RNA sequence: CAACCAUCAAGCCCUGGGCUUGUGUUGGGGACCCGCGGCUGCUCGCGGGCCCUGAAAAGCAGUGGCGGGCUCGCUGGCGGGUGCCAGCCGUAAAACCC
């Protein structure tokens, strides 16, 4: 018996084209950052008071 | 003569693949 | 520790970070002002401001001595000028 | 990635060499119940089917 | 000893023959090189040969040079087997490729005079070929006078 | 040179386009993209230029304009990338404001130097931008940056070559850039579009692009006669006694004799 | 051991200087300066390891060769060539009269036999020289500011100087007078 | 207060100008 | 092949606390008195393993120190599965270096700006000739065979 | 393995605008067009036109000279060679270096 064998690759030797995730992409990787936005405007209001 | 072509060889190689420093 | 910090962004190649904790360290190369504080140092050693005008003797014998002299590691041209002004 | 446990081994090598019989009657025993050895011999049989395909 | 014959390719605007000649020195011996070149104008065309004075040393710089990013370019270092080197590969070993003023010296040779019988000629060449063109240039239906 | 043998020259040549181009297919293959009259629309047509001595020297070898009674390049189907200096954004705002008939339309990518060196800097993009775009504008500062950033694919093996255009007024690139005012500066691509480029290489056949195919014959007979009272006095050395044969010449047909 | 990285580097510094040393001769060295003598003084900056000949013989001419050495010069038509080949090597600036009379005094050091002394005595001045019109230092200051005849000898009398190497402090102006001022 | 452009130009003790009164 | 990836890899840092917060300042006083999307590196373990299950990554960069190595050890595969080229680089204090923390188990990179969009392109490429077809034989084979001289000989013994 | 020609000058014309210098570019391939130099000739060079190629690549290297190094002898001096020159020029000859 052959102690300890070579590895086969039988599920990663195809290669499949489309991602995983079916699911929609949301719509906050294609706009501007609301998070960041808040941010911004608890500074205006921090530099507005002085 | 040949066994010290084959050392700076593999230094040379060693050099190149790894580095000089440390 | 902060002479340890200031090795860290050289390390990371963070130029900024560099460029800011040098800031804060305020070092006298740049500056010319000594790197630390000793007024309360000077208020202790000195009681009168007559002790201070008798290490004046050696303080301004010091002062035009190095004036004179040029520039090296630990004396630089910024705190010459400093000096001469 | 993970490969195949020593008993999950010796099943492929008999599925390979024809004894299914045997293979089923050790994972019987290893396993424990009748319906379980159905599900590894099957499982490893499609792994041999998968592997002479990329092969 | 057995020569080795190492080609390399996809060569960085740069890597010319010094110092593809100091390079490959720090790694052995080298017998010769010859990168190729242009005829018309002195410029290389990104592929050259060199001569190790020992095989195994040739395939110890080759394997360590195979697959390199250098200046944007991934060279390609191989060693060419010994039946498959034409002994023409080296009738340019180690000289200089001159870049030649071709252009610069046929186009005044235009313009220092000739001989009176090689007008003549010039002249003889000129009038046989305005008739062939002519007579070309008579099926689409225009003419030249003079 | 005399106006009638010039004017019958470019009825025997046309003809012969029209002709080739109306020709049918040596196979079963018609094409899609390529109407008869759109064939022989796009199509070139030039003269050729045969001296008897190298030009060797600078002060003539630089590339040059002609205006002429017709211009050159005005069909709405051409695209037109100006190379600027220093700001991009400013002259980006300047087309976005100045004149909406045929500027906007016409130009088709207003580009820095600095981006030309950082963007297309590779091959596989200096072929696209050749690819994309039909004449090239620009400043006649930034020519003796171009043909390092731009290739031998770009430059040297082909006569479309960016044209020299003059942008400056008589640095700090966000403070304010040294430029001549708005309405004066398209009056000067007007021009420039509109010209026959004319490069004259080291050796002694060049060629100076005159017209088109589907024009009125009288009409490149106007611009050739021009073309050659242009070049002659201008760029030609050694006065009207260098040249010795000029043609009139189509894409692929022969070339017709006109002698000097 | 060095690489082939340093080997093309190398090589495509060569080119591009021997175009522009080649673009300096074929085109007339003109620069757009007036025609009234002026002062420079000039600080050589490592620019690249590897040197081209024309201007080995030309740095030798003002023993220009260690690492952040400077040099008093004089502008010809002449040396505005000089000059116009030695660029990214070398620094050119009008000087100050703080920043010369500062620098004689802070370093000056002179040539005898060979040999680098200091400036300690102006007896050993006139044991130098002595006859050239020289009395004293303030003679040799004043040499420097106003340009005399015999400021040729006076620059072959000085060393180069031998500045300390900045910490971080083609044509400058007055930057270079803020570089002496960092640098010194 | 001092100028830097005196003090650059080489007045030394007279680019230093003293005001008696703050 | 480390330097010039590191050199790319370098020109897509994120930024730091210091010249975010200063970032976030010159939007907020500018209001008082317009961008594009950022480009940075990706990290994060499930950050990145998200982005190359769904083909949004272009080059994976694995470190090869990490201490529980069974957060990476799928990474090879799951990326050779997915079509997405990787490597394998010495120090995940390097990544870290790269992305401003102390250790990076792995990074990626999904678009970076048209600039250098043929230097990711080669950089690709030599990562797929020079790395990824020389090891192709010995991902499939298994490790050991380093035996000394002293462990020779007390085999030989052993025997 | 960074960037670094001119982030514009100079001289003109008919003083308001234009003219002229500021020489720079990857290599291949097509069973495609034409101009000009050679070959008795098939064909070889110079120049443009059309098209294709990841900054791609598996011999085909051939043109006359000016000066310099390693040498073979004769008396530091003289005469010939060199799979030579990160030096020049275009064939006579110069220029650079020491």
């Amino acid at each position: 018996e052959d102690p300890y064998p070579d590895t086969v690759e039988w599920f990663t030797s195809v290669e499949e084209k489309m991602p995983l995730s079916a699911a929609p992409e949301p719509k906050r990787r294609f706009i501007p950052s609301k998070n960041e936005a808040k941010q911004i405007m608890k500074l205006v209001r921090a530099i507005r008071e002085g | 003569s040949k066994a010290a072509k084959g050392a700076q060889a593999k230094k040379a190689a060693q050099a190149a693949l790894k580095g000089v420093h440390s | 520790a902060l002479e340890k910090k200031i090795s860290r962004a050289l390390g990371r190649g963070d130029v900024s970070n560099a460029a800011r904790l040098e800031r804060n360290a305020n070092l006298p190369e740049k500056t010319g002002k000594p790197r630390y504080t000793l007024n309360h140092i000077i208020r202790e050693r000195y009681p009168t401001f007559q002790d201070a005008l008798r290490d004046l003797d050696d303080c301004l014998s010091m002062l035009f001595l190095f004036a004179n002299l040029p520039s090296t590691t630990a004396v630089p041209a910024k705190m010459i000028a400093r000096c001469e002004r | 990635v993970a490969g195949l446990a020593p008993y999950e081994r010796r099943v492929i090598e008999l599925l390979r060499n024809g004894k299914d019989k045997r293979a089923r009657k050790f994972s019987k025993k290893k396993l424990g119940t009748f319906g379980r050895a159905k599900r590894k011999c099957e499982e490893l049989q499609r792994i041999i089917a998968e592997s002479r395909r990329a092969h | 000893s057995q020569p080795g014959v190492m080609y390399i390719a996809r060569l960085p605007h740069g890597f010319y023959e010094h110092e593809l000649r100091g390079y490959f020195s720090q790694f052995g011996e080298i017998t010769r090189l010859r990168v190729v070149r242009n005829k018309k104008t002195g410029a290389s065309r990104h592929r050259a040969f060199i001569e190790f004075a020992d095989a195994e040393v040739a395939d110890i710089a080759a394997r360590t040079m195979d697959k390199y990013l250098l200046f944007g370019h991934i060279l390609t270092c191989k060693i060419v087997p010994p039946a498959q080197v034409h002994p023409d590969l080296f009738k340019g070993a180690n000289r200089r490729f001159k870049v030649v003023p071709w252009n610069k010296m046929a186009g005044r040779q235009l313009e220092r005079p000739l001989s009176e019988s090689q007008w003549q000629v010039k002249v003889a060449k000129e009038e046989q070929r305005r008739a062939a063109r002519a007579e070309k240039l008579k099926e689409m239906g225009y003419e030249f006078e003079a | 040179v005399d106006p009638d043998q010039t004017l019958k020259a470019c009825k025997a040549l046309l003809a012969h386009i029209k002709k080739a181009a109306a020709a049918p297919r040596p196979d079963g293959k018609q094409n899609l993209l390529a109407d008869e009259e759109s064939t022989v629309a796009e199509t070139p047509i030039w003269l050729t230029l045969t001296t008897k001595k190298h030009i060797h020297d600078s002060h003539r070898l630089q590339p040059g304009k002609i205006i002429l009674p017709h211009p050159l390049n005005t069909s709405e189907e051409i695209s037109v990338c100006l190379i600027t200096a220093d700001p991009q954004r400013f002259y980006k705002n300047a087309v976005a404001d100045e004149f909406p008939e045929d500027l906007r339309a016409k130009i088709g990518r207003v580009i820095d130097i600095s981006h030309l060196k950082a963007k297309f800097k590779a091959y596989e993009a200096q072929r696209k931008l050749f690819s994309e775009h039909d004449v090239f504008l620009a400043d006649t500062r930034i020519i003796n940056r171009l043909p390092k950033a731009l290739g031998k694919t770009f430059y040297k093996t082909t006569t479309k070559r960016p044209i020299p255009v003059v942008l400056m007024a008589q640095r700090d690139p966000l403070e304010n850039a040294n430029a001549r005012p708005i309405p004066e500066i398209v009056a000067e691509i007007r021009k420039a579009i509109g010209a026959a480029l004319v490069h004259l290489s080291p050796s002694t056949n060049t060629a100076i692009k005159v017209g088109y195919a589907n024009w009125e014959p009288e009409k490149l007979a106007a611009n050739i006669e021009t073309v050659i009272r242009e070049l002659v006095e201008r760029f030609v050395p050694q006065k009207w006694q260098n040249v010795r044969n000029f043609y009139v010449k189509g894409p692929e047909t022969a070339a017709l004799p006109i002698y000097q | 051991f060095k690489r082939a990285e340093k080997y093309v580097k190398e090589y495509r510094e060569q080119e591009r200087e021997k175009i522009r040393l080649a673009r300096i001769a074929k085109q007339q060295g003109s620069f757009h300066i007036p025609a009234e003598a002026k002062l420079v003084f000039v600080i050589r900056i490592k620019g690249i390891n590897k040197i081209p000949p024309k201007p080995r013989k030309i740095l030798q001419l003002l023993r220009l060769r260690q690492i952040n050495n400077g040099v008093f010069v004089k502008v010809t038509k002449a040396t505005a060539e000089m000059i116009k080949i030695v660029e990214p090597w070398v620094a050119y600036g009008y000087p100050n009269l703080k920043s010369v009379r500062e620098l004689i005094y802070k370093r000056g050091y002179g040539k005898v036999n060979g040999q680098r002394i200091p400036l300690t005595d102006n007896a050993i001045i006139e044991e130098n020289l002595g006859k050239y019109g020289i009395i004293c230092i303030e003679d040799l200051i004043h040499e420097i500011f106003t340009v005399g005849p015999n400021f040729k000898q006076a620059a072959n009398f000085l060393w180069p100087f031998k500045l300390s190497n900045p910490n971080g402090g083609g044509n400058r102006e007055e930057h270079i007078n803020a570089l002496i001022r960092a640098m010194n | 207060k001092f100028d830097q452009v005196k003090d650059d130009q080489g007045a030394e003790l007279a680019a230093f100008s003293l005001e008696g009164l703050n | 092949l480390a330097a010039q990836a590191f050199k790319l890899l370098n020109k897509y840092r994120p930024e730091t606390k210091q010249e975010k917060k200063e970032r976030l300042l010159r939007e907020a006083t500018a209001i008082k008195e317009v961008s594009k999307k950022p480009y940075t590196v990706k990290y994060g373990l499930n950050h990145v393993v998200g982005l190359i299950e769904n083909k949004k990554a272009s080059l994976v960069l694995i470190a090869n120190d990490v201490d529980p190595i069974e957060l990476v050890v799928f990474l090879p595969a799951l990326c050779r599965k997915m079509g997405i080229p990787y490597a394998i680089i010495k120090g995940k204090a390097r990544l870290g270096t790269l992305v401003h923390k102390k250790t990076a188990a792995v990074v990626a990179i999904t678009e970076v700006r048209s600039e250098d969009k043929n230097e990711l392109a080669k950089l690709i490429s030599a990562v797929k000739e020079g790395y990824l077809e020389k090891v192709e034989d010995t991902r499939k084979r298994w490790g050991g065979g380093i035996m000394g001289f002293k462990a020779q000989k007390r085999e030989e013994k052993r025997k």
